[PDB]
């Protein structure tokens, strides 16, 4: 299994710096090109830069002249990227990836990429708040009020799935993210079974547990 | 820079049909325009190299022609798994640029949603906020109207909603629309309803509540 | 640096041969004498 994975990167107010790795393994890592290529949050691809093998060549992006520094170690099979004075447009998820032509055929490998979030807000966990339970019945579970991204919420540490519907985060006027995480369930199923939404926020470390009942 | 103009922004089509994308170049790329496949939460996937060359592992019904400043993907029989975000890219003058992308989606039946409305939990009312949430769990298309009125009072401006990708069994949307107040606006009215206006309700289906 | 048979893909960044090419819509300009 060829690899590309993809540390380094999270929160940093305008101007910071940051690093990112993307270690390779399983291929000749030493002698492809490998680019950057970052993701605003619901748009397109954006070119950051390129650099060869042998790193007596690299292309950046103009846009981007003085922000981004690449390099690579190939001793330790992994590129770099050495971001400088970034602001909110600088957001996005950079993904690493390297493209050849060897063995007569095309190839292409990417990493996992990474989330970098560049603004001066202050992280804040979520404030969970149950739905009221209203033939099939439907009950939820708001996370409203937290910054950075992402925040995951599932139901019985994963022991319900059938229905689940976990709606993308929407930024409020606040500046703070906010989304709802619903279910569909069999009217009779609420004087017998037990509903649990646990919510996890990596950012802020938190860690809620609501029951949902009426 | 470059710009690539890819259209159409969305393709509404079945399995098995077919589908032409297109992507057109603000100057002659000649013979060197790529094509991706992105699916939700994963990175880009390649397909196309030298505007017709494929990758490898990518199926034969992966068609890409063009030249100059026209270029076109063709997926002859589509299947579940090639319903997805694709881009076209440009890498004969630098920067490389890529494409707005189009997104396929999976046309089937219609199907009416199943409406339901949330009261703010008590929990919430504490806070001095209040959330009043409107699910449309389960609809085919997308295109769904979910107003709110406040004792008859058709809001406006204060009520956003997302919604959820195509489900990878029926292929139905979800919708959830929250209208925010304030706790002080909130007692101050009694009736909070949610009108929904879709293809599937032959009449606007409403369902509200009493504080 | 390709061979007479073989143009350059900046994307790929090695020689790919003209036969993909040449038997195929129209060549790069650099594959017309391969044909
Ligand atoms: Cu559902
Ligand atoms: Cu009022």
């Amino acid at each position: 299994e060829v690899q590309l994975v993809e540390s380094g990167g999270g929160l940093v107010q305008p101007g910071g710096s940051l690093r990112l790795s993307c270690a390779a393994s399983g291929f000749t890592f030493s002698r492809y090109w490998i680019s950057w290529v970052r993701q605003a949050p619901g748009k397109g691809l954006v070119w950051v830069g390129e650099i060869n093998p042998s790193s007596s060549t690299i292309n950046y992006a103009p846009s981007l002249k003085d922000k981004f520094t690449i390099s690579r170690d190939n001793a330790k099979n992994t590129l770099y990227l050495q971001m400088n004075s970034l602001r909110a447009e600088d957001t996005a998820v950079y993904y690493c990836a390297s493209l050849y032509y060897d063995y007569g055929d095309a190839y292409d490998y990417w990493g996992q990429g990474t989330l970098v979030t560049v603004s001066s807000a202050s992280t804040k966990g979520p404030s969970v708040f149950p739905l009221a339970p209203s033939g099939t019945a439907a009950l939820g579970c708001l996370v409203k009020d937290y910054f950075p991204e992402p925040v995951t919420v599932s139901w019985n540490s994963g022991a319900l799935t059938s229905g689940v519907h976990t709606f993308p985060a929407v930024l409020q006027s606040s500046g703070l993210y906010s989304l709802s995480s619903v279910v569909t369930v069999p009217s009779s199923s609420l004087g017998t079974q037990t509903y649990i939404c646990n919510v996890n926020h990596k950012p802020s470390n938190t860690k809620v547990d609501k029951r949902v009942e009426p | 820079e470059i710009v690539m103009t890819q259209s159409p922004a969305t393709l509404s089509v079945s399995p098995g049909e077919r589908a032409t994308l297109s992507c057109k170049a603000s100057q002659s790329v000649e013979s060197n325009v790529a094509w991706y496949q992105q699916k939700p939460g994963q990175a880009p996937r390649a397909l196309i190299y030298s505007a017709s060359l494929r990758f490898s592992g990518i199926p034969a019904r992966f068609s890409g022609s063009g030249s100059g400043t026209e270029f076109t993907l063709t997926i002859s029989s589509l299947q579940s798994e090639d319903f997805a975000v694709y881009y076209c890219q440009q890498y004969n003058n630098y920067p490389l640029t890529f494409g707005a992308g189009t997104k396929l989606e999976l046309k089937r039946t219609v199907a009416a949603p199943s409406v339901f409305i949330f009261p703010p939990s008590d929990e919430q009312l504490k806070s001095g906020t209040a959330s009043v949430v409107c699910l449309l769990n389960n609809f085919y298309p997308r295109e769904a109207k979910v107003q709110w009125k406040v004792d008859n009072a058709l809001q406006s401006g204060n009520s956003q909603e997302s919604v959820t990708e195509q489900d990878s069994k029926d292929s139905t949307y979800s919708l959830s629309s929250t209208l925010t107040l304030s706790k002080a606006d909130y007692e101050k009215h009694k009736v909070y309803a949610c009108e929904v206006t879709h293809q599937g309700l032959s009449s606007p289906v409403t369902k509200s509540f009493n504080r | 640096q390709c061979s007479a048979n073989e143009y350059f893909d900046s994307l790929l960044h090695a020689c790919i041969p003209c036969q993909l090419r040449c038997s195929s819509a129209t060549p790069p300009l650099t594959c017309a004498a391969y044909c």
